[PDB]
């Protein structure tokens, strides 16, 4: 996260770190959506142009974390993966359309002060909140600058951007399964996700019911925090029928 | 049923340092 | 990164 701040303890108890076993390193962010299911970006797991194709045994999920590099004894919990499910129409060839994946954990994780699921949006909450100018919150342990790494989880709040502005900021074909967020050059304030934040959540706190909803997944960007560029996020609600199909079928 | 309610914040009626910025942006 | 307990890598 560029131009964010240190998270408060327990601020994002749904945040998940995807952790490579060997070499031991941060692969991506992710989020906890139930005691057995974790949501992330497909490109965190499968990206053939970079020879990336992780299997379940390659990775661990670390939940309840705050420190990036510490083993947070008595606080974090580490889970093994039972199965990865990538959206069948994830477009790794072109523009990362439908950049979404689920991971089922081998065992349920115990909830705590530090570990708690985020809600997924209904059609109504999405319609109400996914509006240009409305701000969400992005969290992660990724890079602090485009070109180092944080001691603890970082957080930044960023406004959703009008679709024509998103489209006019890039040569990439933008789809309805994406949205973009960030400040405009004339808006002064700054901030973006960056490498290593991929797969983590873009959340909004509903003013109707007090609950946090995950509206987006950190998907892609051209550099990080560049003037006139925006971060792009997977539109979770648009892909929720797939999410539900997977959870209904596989538990 | 309990999704999205944080033990150290909503469950104890404490607010984090920047959630108000989000609320102020929700102008409907 | 600090080493994690071996139980998680088996
Ligand atoms: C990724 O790996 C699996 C095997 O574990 C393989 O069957 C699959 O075809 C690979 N997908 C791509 C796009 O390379
Ligand atoms: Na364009
Ligand atoms: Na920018």
């Amino acid at each position: 996260i560029v131009e964010g701040s240190d998270a408060e303890i327990g601020m994002s108890p749904w945040q998940v770190m995807l952790f490579r076993k060997s070499p031991q390193e941060l692969l991506c962010g992710a989020s906890l959506i139930s005691d057995r299911w974790v949501l992330t970006a497909a490109h965190c797991l499968l990206y053939p142009p970079w020879d990336k194709n992780f299997t379940e045994n390659d990775l661990l999920v670390r939940i309840g974390k705050h420190s990036r590099t510490r083993y947070e004894r008595n606080i974090e919990k580490i889970s093994m993966l039972e199965k990865i499910y990538i959206h069948p129409r994830y477009n790794w060839r072109e523009n990362l359309d439908r950049d979404i994946a689920l991971m089922k954990l081998k065992k349920p994780v115990a909830f705590s002060d530090y570990i708690h699921p985020v809600c997924l949006p209904d059609r109504e909450t999405a319609a109400s909140l996914l509006q240009a100018g409305y701000k969400g919150r992005v969290t992660g342990w990724g890079n602090l600058k485009e070109t180092g790494q944080p001691s603890v989880l970082q957080v930044v709040n960023l406004p959703i951007v009008e679709r024509p502005v998103c489209k006019d900021s890039t040569r990439i074909r933008i789809t309805d399964n994406m949205f973009c967020a960030g400040y405009k050059p004339d808006e002064g304030k700054r901030g973006d996700a960056c490498e290593g934040d991929s797969g983590g959540p873009f959340v909004m706190k509903s003013p109707f019911n007090n609950r946090w909803y995950q509206m987006g997944i950190v998907s892609w960007g051209e550099g990080c925090d560049r003037d006139g560029k925006y971060g792009f996020y997977t539109h979770v609600f648009r892909l929720k029928k797939w999410i539900q199909k997977v959870i209904d079928q596989f538990g | 049923a309990d999704c999205g309610l944080r033990p150290l914040f909503e469950k104890k009626s404490l607010e984090d340092k920047t959630e108000r910025e989000l609320l102020e942006s929700y102008i409907d | 990164f600090e080493e994690i307990p071996e139980e998680y890598l088996q």
